[PDB]
């Protein structure tokens, strides 16, 4: 499963890097609400400033990982993410993309997924908060019902305050995040 | 004493797997004269592309 | 692997009982386009009617499959759907659309034999068919995949796709199944977004 082997190595690899990270994304929004097909595997990476970024993203191609692309963005954090590859399946690293990466990592629960595979997982509040600004890929309309289905009372109240926090830093691109969110 | 949300992670791997075996099949149909080789690298160039 | 072996179970256990059966929804999109699936497998068998369904379903409950809910209306056909489960919410399950959109025996005629998986060839239901499903069960606030699934159809759709995709939403809307809408104008209004 080259899925499977692609989660097992950049888990090992970020943990041996003591990075403060989070799977989020397609197996994130699985384990937290509905299972679905999905192929990227998306990671926070809480770091701070691009000189770190780019320093992780430096090592990791000496470890077999190669740049497929980078996310440049006009703003403070000039590197909201990359997209690495094995030299099996497609990694995206997401430092500065929604703007609340360090509580994402922070927040996120270790889960034993298999035997010998650990990772962090963000919480349902988290995706709700990320898949509410992402929202266009049309998957993520879909991950955001399955996980505003699955979300308790407080899930609720917790994407509020991260959502506001999007907002407060500048990251939710000039939209009404509190408004979408009262709609959700 | 797997947890539910473990459970559904596991699930989904097992997802992608299929969903990489029904890509697969229908690439072989669609390029009918395409060697394993070819394929394979189709495979490959699959996942590498965006949502 | 849990979805393989319930997708291979379903499909040998379907064929067994020598019913007129077609692959619909995710998975039959997924057999047509870039994979797009959830746990559920969803089946569209025709049968001749209520009573026929139900001995269907009762034959299945002998053969290692537990009733997790049916789908009724105040129609001819009450029993629309089921829903099984082949397991004791990281499960997969089989929904069985018996009159759902009121043109099963049109699906499972027109179905195409395909590959989906080595060695597991199924009665996939054709493009046109798909689109006429997907519009009908559109519902952009629940089930946003299906406007997606829509897109991509669509856009795998050929000549003849489309011409049957039409003539699908006709007979459905004939067949009073149209839920006392106009899927076709909603269709151009979705289409004229993309």
């Amino acid at each position: 499963n080259a899925v499977e082997s692609t989660l097992r190595r950049v888990a090992k690899d970020l943990t041996g890097l003591r990075q403060r990270w989070a799977l989020v994304g397609g197996f994130a929004v699985s384990a937290r609400s509905e299972p679905r097909f999905t192929r990227d595997v998306d990671i926070v990476v809480a770091v701070a400033n691009d000189d770190a970024a780019e320093s992780l993203v430096r090592q990791l191609l000496t470890q077999q990982y190669h740049l497929l692309a980078s996310v440049e963005q006009d703003a403070a954090r000039r590197l909201a993410a990359v997209r690495l590859g094995a030299t099996n399946v497609v990694v995206d690293l997401l430092f500065a993309s929604c703007g609340i990466e360090p509580e994402i990592a922070e927040a996120a629960e270790e889960i034993e997924i298999l035997p010998d595979l650990v990772a962090p997982v963000a919480t349902t509040a988290h995706l709700i908060a990320m898949k509410l600004l992402a929202r266009d890929r049309p998957q993520d309309r879909s991950d955001l019902r399955a996980l505003v289905d699955a979300a308790s009372p407080q899930d609720i109240q917790d994407a509020r305050k991260a959502i506001e926090l999007i907002t407060l830093r500048g990251f939710h691109r000039d939209r009404d995040l509190a408004a979408e969110w009262t709609r959700l | 004493a797997v947890s539910v949300a473990a459970q559904k992670l596991r699930l989904a791997l097992d997802m992608y797997e299929v969903g990489e075996q029904m890509q697969r099949m229908r690439l072989g149909r669609e390029r009918p004269n395409a060697d394993v080789v070819e394929i394979e690298a189709a495979i490959d160039a699959w996942r590498m592309t965006r949502p």
